[PDB]
């Protein structure tokens, strides 16, 4: 039982909403980060595999993996994760526009599969990897928060769960888009991801920053018919780098690589470098 | 335009007078008018002027630079000025949240209104048709304007029997920014839209049939009513848009609805956005030539429906 008890978490100030939850800075025992679900629909089967997930992700411990510090179900069900101190990789991309060097630009990268790596490695698929949930814990260190929780980021009606796009799609992998497959979600799908997150590095934008139409995304990217622009790649980025990122980015994902191969790529893309 | 309308069209100027510079300790709320996948809205009192207004409220998250051309651009609306469009009395950023400020409408959303009635009679569709043809043709002619997304929730409607156009495109940035931010389970996206082409109003016509279409029959109509829940008188969001490209629209269904209005939605949902009538027809179409003749009671239909008097 990884519950705590209701009167233990001091919720403070509200911070936003995300794909799945809203998230208030808590207190318990030091600073916390509180994500109140919206799946506040407890069922019977949900609760019970919730809480296995819970189980999963509470002995996750890794440097570039935010802590999971357990849960809540009184109030309603709630979610208790370390609180990061500093702004989020998006926050840093495209809010504040922070002037990275190119080698630490890598390094967020190298970080990162880093981090994505031990997931695969305990099996554990993120679903939702984005800029969003990468935090640069006091400017230096990745930690990559938010993975998991299939069975919260869908709602239920019984003991089956639609799975629904919820937040934003820039990351999905077309066949997530789609749902059109049995879990469409895979190792592949997060891959997919990374490589959304590697155009943001190598472009300092969002891939599709020409096309204000969200729905027309969505049908674009399922239907095979829309990828990045990748000359948007700035100009002094490692060619080892772009070829890296295209092969994240193939629209059949069985030609997408895996993390123990794509680490490996960055670290002799960091190496072997001026 | 009308003796009636430039009584309340000035009433709003003057009213617009005693607002200043809206800051957010000169407001006092009462009530919320609910969420929608953007922002929440709150029914809300000006303690400097007095006044009632709806302030919508966005939290974003975007650089400064784009939210001061946002902030910029929203100020364009201190322009539309039509008995068509909803009130506005300004825009700003405060505390991590744009305010978009405009008239209340005690009405509520055409979608808030459509729940509360099951379905909407031919009869009042007419009148709404009207208003939003009239409205989208204001936003054209004289701002060039694409509302972006006629929906019913965007129309708005009071117990004055007015009907309005809100929540319309006159900020790119501001669309976008939105859209990243929450998907939504619907789209009213006309086909080419979805495939890439833009066609000025011909995009926004066929949001309006749509919307035609789902208050006459009472549910979204994509994919159509499976024959059984028809003679009743989930889906997933990447398919319901590959099934707007690649499958007929929806139609009215036959012998329940006036053979004019069957053909004017229909004429609203061509695939084809230059097939697709345009709105200098539209406005002189059989069904609206005669909705217009019909004399109707809108302000009670309403009222009676939220469940309200006269
Ligand atoms: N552990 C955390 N510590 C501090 N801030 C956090 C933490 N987790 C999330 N946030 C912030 O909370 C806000 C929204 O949280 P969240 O629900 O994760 O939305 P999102 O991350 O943008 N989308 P998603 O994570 O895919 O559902 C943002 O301003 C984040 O930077
Ligand atoms: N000026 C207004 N007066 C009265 N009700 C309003 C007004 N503006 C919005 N509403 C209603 O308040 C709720 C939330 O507002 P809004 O964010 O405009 O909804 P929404 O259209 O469903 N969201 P979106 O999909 O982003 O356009 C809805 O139920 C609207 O119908
Ligand atoms: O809230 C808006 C909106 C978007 C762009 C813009 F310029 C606006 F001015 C918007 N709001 C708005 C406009 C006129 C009046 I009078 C009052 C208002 F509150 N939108 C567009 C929207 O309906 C959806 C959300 C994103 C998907 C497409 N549009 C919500
Ligand atoms: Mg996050
Ligand atoms: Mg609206």
């Amino acid at each position: 039982d990884w519950e705590i008890p209701d009167g233990q978490i001091t919720v403070g100030q509200r911070i936003g909403s995300g794909s799945f939850g809203t998230v208030y800075k808590g207190k318990w025992h030091g600073d916390v980060a509180v994500k109140m679900l919206n799946v506040t629909a407890p069922t019977p089967q949900q609760l019970q595999a919730f809480k296995n997930e819970v189980g999963v992700l509470r002995k996750t411990r890794h440097v570039n993996i935010l802590l999971f510090m357990g849960y809540s179900t009184k109030p309603q069900l709630a979610i208790v994760t370390q609180w990061c101190e500093g702004s989020s990789l998006y926050h840093h991309l495209h809010i504040i526009e922070t002037k990275f060097e190119m080698i630490k630009l890598i390094d967020i990268a190298r970080q990162t599969a880093q981090g994505m790596d031990y997931l695969h490695a305990k099996s554990i698929i993120h679903r939702d990897l984005k800029s969003n949930n990468i935090f640069l814990h006091e400017d230096l260190t990745v930690k990559i928060g938010d993975f998991g929780l299939a069975t919260v980021k869908s709602r239920w009606s019984g003991s089956h769960q639609f799975e629904q796009l919820s937040g934003s799609i820039l990351w999905m992998a077309p066949e997530v888009i789609r749902m059109q497959d049995k879990n469409p979600y895979s190792f592949q799908s997060d891959v997919y991801a990374f490589g959304i997150v590697l155009y943001e590095l190598m472009t300092g934008q969002l891939p599709y920053s020409n096309i204000n139409n969200r729905d027309q995304i969505i049908f674009m990217v399922g239907r095979g018919y829309l990828s990045p622009d990748l000359s948007k790649v700035r100009s002094n980025c490692p060619k080892a780098m772009k070829r890296l990122m295209a092969e994240c980015l193939k629209k059949k994902r069985d030609e997408r690589p895996l993390f123990p191969q794509i680490l490996a790529s960055i670290e002799l893309l960091a190496r072997s470098l001026p | 335009l009308d003796e009636q309308q430039r009584k309340r069209l000035e009433a709003f100027l003057t009213q617009k007078q005693k607002v200043g510079e809206l800051k957010d300790d000169d407001f006092e709320k009462i009530s919320e008018l609910g969420a929608g996948n953007g922002g929440v809205v709150f029914k809300v009192s000006h303690k400097p002027s007095g006044l009632v207004m709806a302030r919508k409220l966005i939290h974003l998250e975007i650089k400064p630079a784009i939210r001061n051309q946002i902030i910029r651009e929203l100020q364009v609306l201190h322009e539309c000025n039509s008995p068509y469009i909803v009130g506005f009395y300004g825009a700003f950023y405060s505390d991590g949240e744009i305010s978009i400020c405009m008239e209340h409408m005690d009405g509520g959303s055409l979608d808030q209104v459509l729940k509360k009635a099951g379905r909407i009679p031919e009869q009042i569709l007419g009148k709404v048709s009207i208003a939003v043809i009239k409205g989208l043709t204001y936003l054209r002619e004289k701002h060039k304007i694409m509302h972006r997304d006629v929906k019913p929730s965007n129309i708005l409607v009071n117990s004055r029997g007015e009907i309005k156009l809100c929540d319309f495109g006159v900020s790119g940035q501001l669309i976008d920014a939105m859209a990243n931010a929450f998907v939504g389970t619907r789209s009213y996206m006309s086909p080419e839209r979805l495939q890439g082409t833009h066609y000025s109003v011909q995009s926004d016509i066929w949001s309006m049939g749509l919307s035609l279409v789902e208050m006459a029959v009472g549910r979204y109509p994509i994919p159509p009513p499976d024959a059984k829940e028809l003679e009743l008188m989930p889906m997933a969001i990447f398919e319901l848009l590959d099934y707007i490209v690649n499958e007929p629209p929806p139609k009215l269904p036959s012998g329940v609805f006036s053979l004019e209005f069957q053909d004017f939605v229909n004429k609203c949902l061509i695939k084809n956005p230059a097939e697709r009538a345009d709105l200098k027809q539209l406005m002189v179409h059989a069904f609206i030539k005669r909705s217009d003749a019909e004399e109707v009671d809108f302000a009670g239909w309403l009222c009676s429906t939220i469940g309200l008097n006269q």
